[PDB]
RNA sequence: AAUUUCUACUAAGUGUAGAUCGGUC
RNA sequence: AAUUUCUACUAAGUGUAGAUCGGUC
């Protein structure tokens, strides 16, 4: 019960991380659903733990299309973030908003969502 | 009227795992910028398909 | 490094717990602020990590006064919950919703907040 | 829950409806 | 984002605005 509890501790670190991401997803969901679909930021999407205070701008998976339609998951009720229009079916559950359009974006844009409105 | 009335039964495609809803008593945003309102709120469930 | 890191890991477990309490405080904050002051649940109030899945009704600090005036606490952006009227000034930020008057009440009533109305 | 101070508010969007003379246990 | 099916909505509260003859590549 030495290394097993060690990887359990790693799973608990990932639990605190994914609950920080889920908490910021909830408050960020509130400030995004406060916006009338025009002052929305261009948001990086992912289906992986994306940890906005530890964002890595390395891979070409970074994308900057305007988010919308952040509705539930009605077996577990979630904020869900279609990255395009209604009819693109690109639902995700991990988002980080950034500055503007594509190509070597700026870095983080943390907690400036009230300055978008 | 005319002949050839055809009753078509249709099966189910979306299973019960991937249903996504608009919940009750939650002010959601609105798509059209020409909307004079900005939010809307209902008292029941609005599903997806 | 033998005994200190042990309580560091325990502090991380308490961090995951208090972020669960903060998340349920956030969702519960939204579902309570979507209610018109008359169908409000009778709310146990505390300024301590209150953890409704690990609730113990042994102390005499149980109380079920109807909640009201839930608003924002922007110095650390915390959701603040008054427990009396406007003019009782007993602000708290840890809440558990149950049913009814005082004395050996119903126990927890978690995840039934949509059934309030 | 914003006030010349107090109270009931959010009340058409940095406010609305009232009332208040004296310094003194 | 709820439909007889399709599309843009929430549009006064399990809907609203239009359009659709045909089984066949
Ligand atoms: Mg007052
Ligand atoms: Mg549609």
């Amino acid at each position: 019960h030495n290394d097993e509890m060690y990887l359990v501790v790693q799973a608990l670190i990932r639990a605190c991380i994914i609950k920080e991401i889920d908490l910021y997803t909830e408050q960020l969901y509130n400030i995004i659903k406060s916006l009338p679909y025009d002052k929305r930021p261009n948001v990086v999407y992912s289906d992986q733990p994306l940890d906005p205070n530890n964002l890595d701008l390395s891979e070409p998976e970074l994308w900057a299309e305007q988010v919308g339609e952040c509705m539930r998951y009605a077996h577990n009720d979630q904020p869900c973030f279609y990255i395009g229009s209604t009819k693109r079916e690109l639902r995700v559950n991990y988002i980080v908003p950034v500055i503007g359009v594509r190509d070597e974006i700026e870095r983080v844009m943390t907690l400036e969502e009230v300055r978008n409105l | 009227l005319s002949g050839g009335a055809e009753l078509f039964m249709r099966r189910a495609s979306l299973k019960k795992e991937e249903l996504v809803v608009h919940p009750a008593n939650s002010p959601i945003a609105n798509k059209n910028p020409d909307n004079p309102k900005k939010t809307t709120t209902l008292s029941y469930d609005v599903y997806k398909d």
